[PDB]
């Protein structure tokens, strides 16, 4: 399930990641940058 | 910081500029920020 997002925008990255979490996926393939890497690591780590 | 926030809002009041918000969902898409936002920032920075 493909979402297309502004990776530099942590709010948008949060929305995309959480939408995938909501859908109930086994894994998320994606990208981050300097500004959004902490969103990804914290959300991955918290939501498992 | 509290001195600066107090001063900024005392200024916005003096100038009869209003500010309402509501506010809602931070990930609302879009994604439209309130127009008072700019005035508050401006009030803070001046």
């Amino acid at each position: 399930h493909i979402d297309n997002l502004e990776v530099a925008n942590s709010f948008a990255v949060t929305n995309a990641f959480c939408s995938q979490f909501s859908r109930g996926v086994y894994a998320i393939f994606g990208f981050y940058d300097k500004k959004s890497v902490n969103t990804i690591t914290s959300f991955c780590g918290t939501l498992h | 910081a509290i001195l600066v926030i107090a001063e900024a809002f005392r200024y916005l009041r003096r100038q009869r500029v209003d500010v309402s918000r509501s506010a809602g969902d931070c990930l609302a898409n879009p994604a439209v920020p309130w127009s008072q936002g700019i005035d508050i920032e401006r009030a803070l920075k001046m």
